[PDB]
Formats: structure tokens, sequence, C-alpha cells
DNA sequence: TGCATCCGTGAGTAAAG
DNA sequence: TATAATGGGAGCTGTCACGGATGCA
């Protein structure tokens, strides 16, 4: 494989003669493709947290849970989701959608969730007082593709509802492997806190899994078709 | 074909870890490390080549190699793991020699 | 069934050297 | 025993005729 380009096929996957293996490789035979020295190891770390959001009762689409991409509400007019605590803003933008976290001294006091359709009006580290707009929701709004809503708890108060979502999603972190380092973990295996992913010559260059996640191999040095 | 730095490092690494695994298998089984190495080698190369080794105290024929391979295959999972380690190390040894055979020629041509 | 073509093999005795 | 080193050089020639095995059409 030329430098930097990725594999159009996956490790362990059976292939056919003539089927292209990559943007510049076509396999001359059929069988089990195999990866030789993946250069970038991406770990999809899992996260099960709890986050809130307040919406008008008219715009809401009541459900017990929300699959990714599924519509959460539809708004006739722009709506301003306002802060219900006072703190400093920890903005954590996912692929699409974001998380707001407020903390007062240092401990978090609010964890909000802004699904797709809500443009955050705050910068990481900003100070917010109670009741000021954290985001504008314009029109329809839906869950992101990367995050799913396991359970939903609602509360009616006035002409609004407040959703305490039991969210579950994954965040990627890449790791660069060097020719003196070897991947001791298969494709799609589960690691915990402390498990080793890529060994090396000296312990200070090893790759240890911080939290639990799913392992993914990209950019192999070469692909072996057997 | 000539190795890439990665393939070279990988083969050398497997060789070192296979030698370590033979050491561990001698620790466990209480057998002789050289006899263990000869058995692993015999199985990796095939029955095509099996002969009496001068240092070994026993004559190396397919009967005794089958006996020792069975005493090895009757190990617990975390013990029998070292057997696969040693086998892969021997295969890496063979491929490393074969990969670097050209250097010998390019040196010997000057003698 | 017949030819061209190739490979191997042998090419004097005694003397001195 | 530790930079890295990764596929070779020399042919060498004025017969000759036969016999027998191989190769084509």
């Amino acid at each position: 494989l030329p430098p930097g380009v990725d594999a159009l096929v996956k490790d362990g996957e059976e292939v056919v003669k003539g089927q292209e293996l990559a943007p510049g490789v076509v396999s001359r035979l059929d069988g089990v493709a195999l990866y030789r020295f993946p250069r970038r190891v991406r770990v999809e770390y899992v996260k099960k947290e709890r986050a809130g959001l307040r919406l008008p009762l008219a715009a809401w689409v009541e459900k017990e849970a929300y699959k990714p991409g599924e519509i959460l509400a539809e708004l006739p007019e722009p709506y301003l989701f306002r802060a219900e605590e006072e703190g400093v803003v920890e903005l954590k933008e996912l692929e699409e959608g974001a998380f707001l976290v407020l903390r007062r001294e240092d401990e978090p006091v609010a964890t909000y969730f802004l699904p797709v359709g809500m443009t955050p009006l705050v910068v990481h580290g900003e100070i917010v007082e109670k009741g000021q707009p954290l985001a504008e929701a314009k029109g329809l709004l839906r869950m992101p593709r990367q995050v799913r809503a396991a359970q939903v708890e609602a509360e009616e108060e006035g002409e609004t509802v407040y959703l305490t979502l039991f969210l579950e999603w994954t965040e990627p972190k890449d790791y660069r492997v060097q020719p003196h380092m070897n991947v001791v973990v298969p494709e799609g295996a589960r690691v915990e806190a402390g498990d080793k992913i890529v060994a090396a010559i000296d312990p200070e260059e090893e790759v240890i899994a911080e939290a639990e996640g799913v392992v993914h191999l990209h950019e192999p040095a070469s692909i072996l078709v057997v | 074909p000539l190795l890439t730095l990665e393939e070279e490092v990988e083969l050398a690494r497997k060789v070192e870890e296979g030698m370590e695994a033979i050491k561990k298998l001698s620790e466990i089984t209480g057998l002789d490390p050289d006899l263990i190495r000869e058995v692993v080698r015999a199985k990796i190369l095939g029955s095509a080549r099996v002969r009496h080794i001068p240092g070994l105290k026993e004559t190396l024929d397919p009967k005794t190699v089958e006996e020792i391979d069975q005493k090895l295959k009757s190990l617990p999972k975390e013990h029998k793991r070292y057997l696969h380690i040693a086998r892969e190390g021997e295969a890496a040894r063979q491929h490393l020699i074969e990969a670097n055979l050209r250097l010998v020629v390019s040196i010997a041509k000057k003698y």
C-alpha cells in the first residue's frame, strides 16, 4: 500500500479475484485478505452518561428512546435553550451534535445535550449565568448518527418538557504505530482499562487502553491475500 | 523477496520470543531444551527431514517426536500457548535465513 | 517412416622431456 | 560479536568422421 492511503477491505474478510483491495491494488486471487503491520490504530471508546435538554411541549416527539438519526422534535420558530445552572462551560463537540457541561468550583453541576439542529452559542470555558441561551434550535432537530438514546425520562413543567436522556456513544482516538511496534490486539476486540494494544521496544512507547473500547486497524503497510 | 524493515523486525522478534518460549517449555515440562527445540523444528519442517542430532541423548525418530509432541499437546491452555509461540518462531527463523541469503552471495563473491 | 541435428569420442611406435 | 551492507564472471573458437540418440516436420 502506498503511504497514507487506507484499505478499502477489512482484516479477516474474504475476497474475490479481480476485486480491488485498495485504490491502487487489485487482488490476483481469491481468499482471506490479511493486514501486515497496521500503521494507525483507532480505538472507539464507549461512554454511557446522563444528559438533559428542555424543549417546548408542542415541538416534542414523545418516545421512550431514540435511535440515531431519529427526529427528536420539530420547532415552528427558533427556540433558545437556556441554562438552568451557573458555571463554566465545558464544550465537547462530537462529529455532529455536542455536549455542554457546567461546573462551578471544579465539579460538574449541569450536563446538557445539544442534538443536531441546535447551534451552541457558547465557547469552551465561558461563564454562564442562570437562564442565558446556551444554544438556538432552528426547525427540526434529530439525534446524531454517532450517539443513541437508550432510555428517556421526561418532566412536564409549564409549557415545556425536560428530558433526562441516558445516552450511549463512542469517541475515536488514533494511535500511530512505528515499524518497531507490533499490534497485539485483533480487529474488533474489546479492551478494558489497562489492557495493552500495541507493544514496543521500551515500555514508555507502548499503547495501553485508557478506558474500554473497540479496536480498529487502518493503514496497513501491506495486505496479504491468502 | 527482500524484507522490509517491518518484516525484518517482525521475523527477528518472533525468533527471539520462540527461543524464550522453548526456555519456558523446558521450565514447565522438565524436559531438555535442545530436545524440545528439535521436536518443534521437526514438526515445522515436516517428516521430510528427521535425523539423530549429535548432542541429543536420544535417537530422534518419528516415534519419539510423536511422544514428545503428545506430552506437549496435553498441556493447559496458558502452558500449551508456548508451543504455538515456539512453532511460529521456528517458521520465522527459516524465512529470515531464506530472505537474507542474497547478502551471503554479495559478500562471498569477494573471497 | 524418413530425414537434419547434436553430443560424445577417438585420432602411430619407441626416445627425451 | 552490532552504521549498513541483499543475484557472477568468463568465455575463446582453422579438424573430422563416425556412430548413435534426439527432433522435427
